[PDB]
């Protein structure tokens, strides 16, 4: 019924102010409490900040001199502002709900009691880099096949990732394979996606290999065929 | 010298000073050699030095000593005797006013059993009357003589420290062992008392039917908190479970009484004492030693110590 | 943060400790978590959990000050292996900002399983654009841990290679790939490449020559 | 203490009293009495 999805650049030159939003789909955004986490190569799962209903802030320590979370109830969607940002602020975004909980454990008068929140619904993610280079769109190549056969879409120098691989416009979802990226020296990664259909299928049913590369809005299609 | 920091519990804003963790440095069995060790005390028993500098509360009037933790407080029944040839009389008078020519009378060798309770402002653990609720003062007409009322009734009431203490043993001198609060086990809440809110406005009226008879069926009586004094006076100071509790009873009197709950209890919130004064002598203190565990004490209130101001 | 990991055997039961104990009165939430992937939040009070969470991911109730947070998987399944977060809030201390350390649960006694190779030739067009890339797709094996040899004709070729560490695959199986840079006139004048992944004890070869 | 430092055994369980160098320690005998009536 909720369902959360964020939006982000994917690549912010370093000491620059990064800005991601948050979409909710389903139900309202100014009667609960949203967070912002994220989650960097190697380090755990950092707690930015969050949001109230009355909206309230209040920013982990951690980043709190420079952080700022909002909310424009207008159509459900709240923003976060990250500035001075460095190498290691490249992670993973994750945009939450969080519902308030009150335990007791003495007396209600006295105070005898502690707020705790916990995120029951995430979005998806947003990866996003934060590095001096520049983006560039892939090139994409088709790998031609030979019970069943296997064909390709080789999509090599792009950066930053990530990079959606659909094929058939989406139409075709069954044996689909896409593999990770891959960071070559020259600092592009360089992607590959994989079908494997019925031998027969190859005459003449079209495969067309969607590639998308949003951080540098270049789209392309291709064909393959023996 | 103390050096003392709030303990934990980042709880509502100005309750957590009122129990400090403080470090100090100790004497040990070797005179020559000191020790720094921690002691977790209550605010009512220290004061600052003007920096979290503290010294104990009795450090300027008072010598102190520590109760030997093996006595017991709890107060059993003494029954006072009269030596032979000597007789104890007593006034078998239901409605006794406690003055003047009592018509039925007893001898006994001893009295009843009566428990050396001090307590404050309320009356525990007494002995009840069997019909109304005397009231009994020498010159009742006097606002400087305090007014002793007596239940027949006893309003009960439930006191606890919930807070789970730990003693820790000292050494500050060859024999000499000072009992230290370690930490709180669990939750860090707040000692008080509950008395049912019922119950305590009936017994709050039957003392306002018997006040009349001295102010007039027409006159308006009211009862309103302490004007000052003591802490001891203040509040409805006991000693429950070995600690010496010190409860806020404005919940208790503050009613006002025209000519002519049910549920739910009022409660009382009381604070906590180890360093307590001698209450008619000065340089004599005495430190109760920490109590292990949580505290629950039940009692009634069989009494009061009133006093009119001269409506 | 840290890692700390811990090992159960296909279908035992896991016992997850909590990294910080409470000084008080409680409030954990545990979540699940696979890098790359929202997190999952499998109990918020100790012991309720959300819809969609089988009765199989229990936690410990406060009852009485003393009993630990201990996140309790029965019947742990290849699904299970994730990171597991201990998000600890308690009367005593402040506002848990930090989610804690991190379990990083394996499940032993999966099936072996064997990779599925391909190999793919330079197309035409990277032909075109004066380069050429080989193309060696692992999949489908387990345990995730691959090696790559690639070869010209028999020599064996090492400069111009990059291989990815394995994935897990949505069916827990793990993938990976390599790709073998080179001129298109190198493509040329060698008979047949080869690629040879060699995964547990075996190895497996798949060879593309310019026809 | 554990060097050659010490110190004097009761220090740790007690206090200690010097007796008085003027009492003698010897042992005289004693007469229990009985009060009058037994
Ligand atoms: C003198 O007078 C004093 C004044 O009267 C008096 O002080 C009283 O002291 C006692 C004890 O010292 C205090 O009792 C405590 O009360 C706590 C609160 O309990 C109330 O609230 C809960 C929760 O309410 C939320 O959820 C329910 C649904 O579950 C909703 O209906 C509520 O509306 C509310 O939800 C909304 O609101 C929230 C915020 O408002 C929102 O965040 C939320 O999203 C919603 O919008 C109720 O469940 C309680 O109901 C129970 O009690 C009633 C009677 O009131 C009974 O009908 C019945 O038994 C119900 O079960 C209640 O209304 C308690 O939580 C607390 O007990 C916990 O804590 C102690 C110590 O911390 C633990 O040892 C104990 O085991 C309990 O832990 C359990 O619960 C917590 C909290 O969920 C869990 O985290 C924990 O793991 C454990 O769970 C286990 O047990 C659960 C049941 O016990 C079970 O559900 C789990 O599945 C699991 O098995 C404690 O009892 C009392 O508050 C004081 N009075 C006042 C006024 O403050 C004093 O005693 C007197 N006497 C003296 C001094 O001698
Ligand atoms: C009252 O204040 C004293 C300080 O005078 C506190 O004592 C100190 O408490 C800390 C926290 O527990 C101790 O550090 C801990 O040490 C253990 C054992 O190595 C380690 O596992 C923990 O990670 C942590 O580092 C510290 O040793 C201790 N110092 C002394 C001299 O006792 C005390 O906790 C305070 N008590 C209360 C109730 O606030
Ligand atoms: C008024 O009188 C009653 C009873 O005459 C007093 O209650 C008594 O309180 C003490 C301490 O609070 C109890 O001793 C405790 O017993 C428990 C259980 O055995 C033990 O766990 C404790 O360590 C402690 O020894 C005692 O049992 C209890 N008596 C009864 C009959 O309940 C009350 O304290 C008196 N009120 C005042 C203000 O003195
Ligand atoms: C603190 O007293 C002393 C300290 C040191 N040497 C002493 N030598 C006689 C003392 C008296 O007996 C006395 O003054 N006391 C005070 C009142 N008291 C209580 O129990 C009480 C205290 C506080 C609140 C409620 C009740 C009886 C007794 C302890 C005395
Ligand atoms: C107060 O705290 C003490 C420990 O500080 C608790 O004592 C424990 O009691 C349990 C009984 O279930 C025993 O199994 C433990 O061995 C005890 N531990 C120690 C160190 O003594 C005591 O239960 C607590 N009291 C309350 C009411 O919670
Ligand atoms: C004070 O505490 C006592 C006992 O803890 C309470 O008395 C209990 O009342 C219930 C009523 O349902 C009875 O079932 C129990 O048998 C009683 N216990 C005892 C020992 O008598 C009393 O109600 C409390 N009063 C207040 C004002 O808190
Ligand atoms: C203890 O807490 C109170 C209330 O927050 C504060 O005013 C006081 O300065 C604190 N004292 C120490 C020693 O930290
Ligand atoms: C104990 O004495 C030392 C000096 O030797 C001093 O620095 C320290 O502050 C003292 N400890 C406390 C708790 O005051
Ligand atoms: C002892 O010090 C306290 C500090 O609050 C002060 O109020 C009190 O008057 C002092 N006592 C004497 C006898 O000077
Ligand atoms: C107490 O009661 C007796 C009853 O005869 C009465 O004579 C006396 O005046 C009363 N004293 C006071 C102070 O009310
Ligand atoms: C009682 O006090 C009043 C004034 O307060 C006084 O006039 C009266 O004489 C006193 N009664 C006795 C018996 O002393
Ligand atoms: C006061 O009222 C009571 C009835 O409650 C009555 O018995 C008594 O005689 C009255 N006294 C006066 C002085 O009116
Ligand atoms: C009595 O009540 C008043 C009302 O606020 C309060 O200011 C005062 O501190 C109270 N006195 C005591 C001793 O509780
Ligand atoms: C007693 O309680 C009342 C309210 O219940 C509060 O206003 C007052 O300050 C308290 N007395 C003291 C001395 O704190
Ligand atoms: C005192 O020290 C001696 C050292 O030999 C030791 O044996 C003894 O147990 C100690 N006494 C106590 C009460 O710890």
């Amino acid at each position: 019924q909720v369902q959360l999805q964020e939006s982000g650049p994917g690549l912010v030159k370093p000491s620059e102010t990064l800005s991601l939003t948050c979409t909710v789909s389903g139900g309202s955004i100014s009667n609960y409490y949203w967070s912002w986490i994220r989650q960097s190569p190697g380090k755990g799962l950092e707690w930015i900040g969050y949001i109230s209903d009355s909206e309230s802030t209040n920013y982990n320590p951690s980043l709190k001199s420079r952080v700022i979370i909002s909310v424009d109830t207008s159509k459900n969607q709240l923003s976060l502002k990250l500035n001075s940002v460095t190498a290691a602020d490249s992670a993973i975004y994750y945009c939450a709900r969080a519902q308030q909980g009150k335990r007791i454990y003495g007396m209600v008068s006295f105070g005898e009691f502690f707020y705790y929140y916990y995120m029951d619904v995430w979005g998806k993610g947003t990866t996003v880099t934060v590095s001096s280079a520049s983006t560039k769109g892939p090139s994409v190549f088709p790998l031609a096949p030979s019970g069943t056969a296997a064909l390709g879409c080789l999509v090599k120098d792009y950066f930053p990732e990530p990079v959606t691989v659909s094929w058939n416009s989406g139409a075709l979802t069954s044996g689909v394979h896409t593999f990770p990226a891959v960071l070559q020296s020259s600092g592009l990664y360089s992607l590959s996606s994989v079908v494997t259909v019925p031998s027969s299928s190859l005459g003449t049913q079209t495969y067309i290999c969607n590639v998308n590369h949003k951080p540098s809005n270049t789209k392309v299609d291709k064909k393959v065929e023996p | 010298t103390l050096q003392c920091t709030n303990v934990t519990n980042a709880i509502t804003d100005d309750m957590r000073g009122e129990l400090k963790n403080c470090s100090f440095n100790m004497t040990t069995e070797l005179r020559d050699k000191k020790q720094k060790v921690y002691s977790l005390f209550y605010r009512l028993d220290v004061v600052q030095i003007n920096n979290k500098e503290y010294r104990l509360i009795n450090c300027n009037t008072s010598a102190i000593t520590q109760a030997c933790p093996k006595v017991s407080f709890e107060p059993i029944p003494i029954h006072y005797c009269a030596p032979a040839g000597f007789a104890i009389l007593k006034c078998k008078d239901k409605k006794f006013n406690g003055t003047g020519p009592c018509p039925s009378v007893s001898t006994v060798q001893c009295t009843h059993g009566i428990k050396p309770v001090v307590s404050t402002q309320l009356l525990l653990n007494g002995s009840l009357a069997e019909e109304e609720v005397m009231i009994r003062s020498e010159n009742i007409t006097n606002n400087a003589k305090n007014i002793l009322v007596q239940f027949n009734t006893p309003v009960q009431i439930n006191c606890t420290r919930p807070n789970n203490n730990t003693r820790k043993s000292i050494r500050i001198g060859p024999g000499q062992a000072f009992y230290a609060t370690g930490d709180i086990i669990g939750d860090i809440r707040q000692a008080h008392c509950n008395v049912s809110k019922a119950t305590w406005n009936e017994t709050l009226g039957k003392v306002v039917k018997q006040l009349r008879k001295h102010f007039g069926n027409n006159t308006i009586i009211r009862f309103a908190n302490s004007s000052g004094g003591d802490l001891e006076v203040t509040t409805h100071s006991f000693n429950c479970g070995g600690e010496f509790f010190y409860c806020n009873t404005s919940g208790l009197f503050n009613s006002t009484w025209i000519s002519n709950g049910s549920n739910d209890s009022i409660t009382l919130p009381c604070r906590i004492k180890q360093i307590i004064n001698m209450w008619q002598r000065i340089g004599q203190a005495m430190y109760a030693p920490p109590i292990q565990g949580v505290i629950r004490c039940v009692s009634n209130i069989t009494g009061l110590i009133l006093t009119r101001d001269g409506t | 943060s840290y890692v700390r990991p811990l090992s159960v055997a296909l279908g035992e039961t896991a016992s997850i400790s909590c990294g910080r104990q409470a000084l008080g009165s409680r409030a954990v939430q545990w979540y699940q978590h696979r890098p790359g992937q929202a997190p999952i939040l499998l109990i918020y009070n100790n012991q309720d959990r959300p819809s969609g969470i089988p009765e199989r991911f229990s936690g410990t109730p406060d009852i009485n000050f003393g009993t630990r947070a201990t996140l309790t998987i029965s019947g742990v399944e290849a699904g299970d292996e994730a990171d597991y977060y201990c998000h600890m809030w308690d009367s005593r201390s402040g506002f848990s900002w930090s989610f804690g350390g991190a379990t990083r649960l394996t499940v032993l006694g999966q099936p072996k399983a064997a990779p599925s190779v391909t190999l793919f030739p330079p197309s035409s067009e990277e032909l075109q654009a004066n380069k050429a890339t080989l193309v060696c797709l692992i999949s489908d094996f387990y345990p995730g841990a691959v090696t790559v040899a690639w070869k010209a004709d028999s020599s064996p070729v090492k400069a111009g290679v990059e291989t990815t560490t394995p994935s897990k695959q949505s069916n827990n199986k793990y993938a990976a790939s390599s790709y073998l840079s080179l001129t298109p006139m190198q493509w040329k004048m060698h008979k047949s490449y080869s690629c040879q992944v060699t995964h547990e004890g075996s190895t497996v070869e798949k060879t593309v020559a310019p026809t």
